[PDB]
């Protein structure tokens, strides 16, 4: 008591949901990156050798591992809405300009605001800090001032455990130390645990950029792998 | 959208001959490919190729000896005969058909290429003269009931002008095919099909047959011939 | 700079609106709930024989 | 001089209030006590449709009652047919990125949109049998929201650029911009009478608009926050709106003023779907709990919960003909209820 | 006496971890669905080898039940035995894969891995299996000793445990090595999984290891039967301790 329209129909779904199978098995293989920062940043020119107002897409490849890097230009500085879709990612890339310290605290704020968002609970954020030259270059100057804008800052513990880059000025190190830090602060204020940040340095000129992010999204996965097997 | 047909002509009794049907205009591999005519008999279903070629159906008449394949990516399908015997000379015609909800299978038909050498259904009518402008009505019975249990009754009507394919005019007894007149209207109960034509005009005189599609084999109609 | 005199007209546009009491509204509301209370599948159950799932 | 101008829109505004006001007299609550409540009622999820590998974010019943089309992260919007489970269409997007679908009530095109700021109509009943692009739209400056047929020719999109407009298909460039909100658009619902529709943003407020003018009638502020799907109560006087305050409300539109809202103390979590039953006596929703609720729209009390999804209720629908229920997850299933 | 607690305690526990694995839906997942398959194992182990053994101790090793059902209880034993060593062994080797390069095996990790895994160690376990019960129904002389159900044919016994056990185990010794040489804040993480892997690691080769080693000595060669009576039920009660010590590491399954 079948139609034989109905068996064919059968046929069909059976054959689309074949297509789906292997359209999807085929789609799994390359990791998915959300790169956002708040402006003056330099985020376009993170990864340059390697590479629709709505949506920025980028596609680059390294040791045979795809990576989609996701950029959004187009939207208004409230995210709540959007960054709802961003939630099975890697990793979300966050890149700030430590040159201008007048707007340091709002770049700040939107770190505690995305470290603390209830959609990215399981999200981990690689944390990139742009313009290291420039900072260095107005450290070096001696016009601007630290403590005018970071009380904290006069009064800082030398970093005597933390082994310097060979060959620096010890109060650049101090100051960008202190940056960081300040970031991680904030990293591990929540004590969650659930997921961490990887804070890198970054020049204006960097020929390699896409091995940093290779070597922490192996990371990420290894800690995914290790927590799901029960051995943490 | 076509369906150009290759080979026939004179073939020995018993030798083998390869029917070659190549498709140009529409997306092949997502149809299901099905018919000859004999030369002074009305259609006669001979053998289905599913989509992907996933699904093959044969007439028990032609059951062992005839084979079909499709090259999904040269756009063809074809029919490889062996054994031919005397009674086989017929037309074979070329023949589409997509199945999902809602879909109109049997919508488009080849050429048709010249070869020399279950549910029963019987259309009443053989011959009715008509006048222009006179409506008419057309009545196909059948065996069993063709009203399945899900509630759709599998009953197609073709038309078939002098010299000239058949096509789709009304599929599952009530609708109507893409760029057929709405005068053209199909009506009834289980076991009772009627065709009814309002305003009935030229261009419109031929050879009106019913086909089944509850299950394989699909059973064509005698036929029923207009003339004034 | 100039959006308030836009914003205060469509503001004086809307005032002038009918309105009705809300027990009349009420009314109307559960009048058209208890028509179709036999016409709701969901709110009546159905036997298998005519249910489609 | 713009001190004068605030000045009288705040006399205007409290003029305004105190007429709204003064046409209260009884409330739906002491009108509606002496009514036989629904009692309790269960429904089991009657058909589960796989085939999606991920989020799903948007969903449209057919007008037969039987077809639906869903959207989801993957990429892929895909048609069922809901009696037997199976997959009628399935179309590939450029854009990954989908946040909302509709069916037209002819049942012969299919709409798309989402960041692409582009709404797609895809044509389905066409010759050679595939599902080929009709026509993008585009002239949005902000996400694409949501979108509704209007006819086989006229649709009408809300944007995420504080606007909605109302498109012609054949010429292809709108015919009409809805732009009164100030905040991000984030809904929309159609009438019965298809005269007049009603919007929802973050602003929390809710307007009706007119299609024919294009100016706004009446605005509705009671929420707390931003009001994320809204729908039309079948009589055509009154709709429900859902913010992620966990409190649904049900306005009126010739009352103009609210009439009952759905709270409870337990929810404290956001709304992400609200649709009405055929008699409109059971208010539907779908919550960030991994659940749903069904509210009585007289009474506010939770009548049922529909609990069948490890993830959040993104989507939901109520069939034209009012037999079954059907809601989209991010876990990619979703369920018919009956 | 100590036999009555240990059927108790693996009946209890593998229930348990089904019943966590079918009711958390936070624990669906591949990895899950081969521990509930080890857990499968070790329950029918439990309950279908393990109060037969039971009743053979107490009856003096003078067995009650009759003489048709012997080569059916040594192909349960043997079955269930091959399986929850081979679950080990596959685990220990997918958990090398998934940690020296973990972006090359979740790119390749699918359900189709967990229903490949499955199928290759039940059909190992069947296949390793195969010589017992279509030579041992009919031919009882292979299958007794002195009137007790034991494995007389050593030609049997010394391939089979070469093949099941010892093959296994430098399989899992060399796994488990690299696995230690791989993992050399995530540095806090790893060695937590480090002390997980070495108390599972070590625990199976104590569990399993004295039982395997003086039957291969029994075949080599009243001392040897009697640590084999006891060894027998030592390496019982690595099938109570496999859920916990692969589950307990998790807190899912300790809120289940
Ligand atoms: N209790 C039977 C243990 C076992 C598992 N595999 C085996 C292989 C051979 C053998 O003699 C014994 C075994």
């Amino acid at each position: 008591t079948v139609s034989a329209e109905d068996k064919a129909a059968a046929e069909r779904s059976k054959m689309i949901d074949k297509n789906l199978r292997e359209d999807g098995e085929k789609a799994r293989r390359t990791l998915r990156l959300l790169l956002l920062g708040a402006d003056n940043s330099g985020k376009s020119t993170i990864v340059k050798q390697m590479r629709t107002s709505g949506i920025f897409e980028t596609k680059f490849q390294v040791d045979k591992v795809n990576f989609h890097m996701f950029d959004v230009g187009g939207q208004r500085d409230e995210r709540r809405k959007w960054i709802q879709c961003f939630n099975d990612v890697t990793a979300i890339i966050f890149v700030v300009d430590s040159s201008d310290y007048n707007r340091l605290q709002e770049a700040l704020n939107d770190f505690k605001s995305i470290w603390n968002n209830r959609w990215l609970r399981t999200i981990s954020v690689i944390l990139f800090l742009n313009k290291q030259d420039l900072l260095a270059e107005k450290v070096l100057a001696g016009k601007s001032k630290i403590e005018d804008y970071f009380p904290e800052f006069a009064r800082y513990t030398t970093p005597e455990d933390a082994t310097p880059e060979p060959g620096e000025d010890p109060r650049v190190t101090r100051a960008k130390y202190f940056i960081r830090k300040e970031f991680v602060d904030i990293s591990t204020a929540s004590g969650d645990g659930r997921h961490i940040c990887y804070p890198h340095f970054t020049c204006a000129v960097d020929t390699e950029n896409a091995r940093r992010i290779f070597n922490d999204c192996k990371d990420i996965i290894l800690q995914m792998n290790l927590r799901e097997y029960n051995l943490v | 959208v076509q369906l150009v047909e290759s080979g026939g002509g004179l073939v020995q009794p018993g030798g083998s001959r390869k029917l070659s049907c190549s498709a140009s205009g529409f997306a092949f591999s997502s149809f299901g490919m099905h018919v000859r005519q004999a030369p002074e008999k009305g259609l006669e279903w001979v053998a289905y190729i599913s989509s992907g070629s996933g699904t093959i159906y044969y007439a028990d008449t032609v059951k062992g000896r005839f084979t079909i394949s499709r090259d999904d990516p040269k756009n063809t399908l074809f029919l490889q005969m062996t054994s031919l015997r005397s009674e086989d000379t017929a037309m074979y015609y070329c023949v589409r058909s997509i199945y999902y909800y809602g879909s109109s299978p049997f919508d488009f038909w080849g050429q048709g290429t010249t070869l020399t050498v279950d549910i029963v259904m019987t259309q009443a009518t053989s011959s009715v003269p008509v006048t222009p402008g006179e409506s008419v009505s057309i009545s196909c019975r059948s065996s069993k009931s063709l009203l399945h249990s899900n509630g759709n009754t599998y009953l197609y009507w073709f038309l078939q002008r002098p010299g000239q394919s058949p096509q789709l005019l009304i599929y599952r007894m009530s609708n109507l095919a893409s760029g057929v007149p709405d005068r053209f209207s199909g009506s009834g109960s289980g076991t009772a099909f009627t065709l009814t034509i309002s305003r009935l005009e030229a261009e419109d005189v031929g050879v009106y047959y019913c086909m089944q599609h509850l299950e394989y084999p699909l059973t064509f109609g005698a036929g029923t011939k207009l003339e004034l | 700079i100039a959006q308030a005199r836009k914003l205060v007209e469509q503001l004086k546009m809307e005032a002038n609106i009918d309105r009705i009491k809300v027990s009349k509204a009420a009314a109307d509301l559960m009048a058209y709930c208890e028509a179709h209370a036999k016409e709701d599948p969901l709110l009546t159950p159905v036997p298998a024989s005519e249910n489609p799932f | 001089e713009l001190d004068q101008l605030r000045q009288e829109a705040e006399q205007l505004k409290n003029q305004i209030r105190d007429a709204r006001k003064a046409c209260a007299d009884a409330t739906l609550s002491q009108i509606t006590n002496n009514i036989d409540p629904v009692g309790r009622i269960q429904m089991r999820t009657r058909r589960t449709l796989r085939g999606h590998l991920a989020k799903i974010y948007a969903m449209h019943w057919g007008t037969d009652s039987r077809l639906l089309v869903s959207a989801s992260q993957d990429g892929k919007l895909i048609i069922w047919d809901s009696y037997t489970t199976n997959k009628v269409h399935a179309i590939p997007l450029r854009s990954s990125w989908v946040m909302t679908c509709a069916y037209a009530p002819s049942g012969n095109y299919v709409a798309c949109g989402g960041l692409d700021n582009i709404c797609s109509i895809y044509n389905l009943k066409t010759r050679e049998g595939n599902v080929r692009v009709s026509r993008e739209l585009a002239g949005h400056t902000g996400y694409l929201s949501c979108c509704r047929f209007l006819d086989d020719n006229q649709i009408v999109t809300s944007s995420g650029d504080t606007t909605c407009a109302l498109w012609d298909i054949e010429t292809g460039q709108q015919t009409t911009t809805f732009t009164g909100h100030t905040g991000d658009v984030m809904s929309l619902s159609l009438a019965p009478d298809t005269r007049l529709f009603v919007s929802g943003a973050c602003d929390a407020s809710a307007k009706l608009w007119d299609v024919r003018e294009g100016m706004c009638r009446q605005t509705f502020t009671g929420h707390e926050s931003d009001i994320n799907a809204i729908c039309f109560f079948p009589n055509g006087n009154a709709f429900a709106t859902g913010s992620d305050d966990a409190t649904c409300r049900l306005f009126d539109l010739r009352a103009d003023q609210e009439l009952m809202t759905y709270s409870h103390d337990n929810i404290i979590c956001g709304i992400t779907s609200v649709s009405f039953s055929k008699s409109g006596r059971l208010l539907l929703a779908g919550y960030d709990d991994f659940n749903c609720n069904v509210w009585d729209a007289l009474k506010a009390d939770r009548a049922g919960v529909l609990a069948g999804h490890d993830n959040r209720v993104s989507c939901l629908g109520v069939t034209d003909d009012g037999m079954a229920v059907a809601t989209g997850s991010w876990d990619s299933f979703l369920k018919i209820w009956n | 006496l100590l036999t009555a607690v240990v059927i108790i305690l693996t009946i209890a526990g593998n229930i348990l971890v089904i019943m966590a694995v079918s009711l958390e839906k936070k624990l669906q997942n591949a990895t899950n669905y081969f521990l509930m398959s080890l857990a499968i194992a070790d329950m029918l182990l439990g309950f279908l080898v393990m109060p037969v053994s039971m009743l053979t101790i107490l009856y003096g090793y003078r067995w009650p039940l009759p003489s048709k059902l012997c080569a059916v209880w040594i192909y349960l034993d043997v079955l269930f035995s091959t399986a929850s060593i081979m679950h080990l062994c596959a685990i220990s080797l997918d958990r090398y894969v998934a940690i020296q390069n973990p972006i090359h095996h979740s790119r390749f990790n699918s359900r189709t891995k967990a229903f490949l895994k499955i199928i290759a160690v039940w059909t190992i376990s069947v296949g390793i299996s195969m010589p017992i019960p279509v030579f041992g129904l009919q031919d009882d002389s292979k299958v007794f000793k002195e009137g007790s159900c034991l494995l007389a044919d050593d030609n049997f016994v010394l391939i089979g445990s070469f093949v099941s056990f010892f093959i296994p185990l430098t399989i899992m010794v060399i796994t488990y090595f690299l696995t230690i040489k791989s993992l050399q804040q995530s540095i806090s993480n790893e060695q937590k999984a480090c002390k997980v892997l070495g108390i599972v690691f070590f625990l199976f080769v104590v569990m399993w290891c004295p039982f395997f080693i003086t039957n291969i000595m029994a075949v080599i060669c009243d001392v040897i039967g009697a640590l084999l009576n006891v060894f027998v039920w030592i390496g019982y009660l690595s099938s109570a301790v496999n859920p916990l010590v692969y589950t307990l590491f998790n807190k899912t399954y300790r809120s289940a």
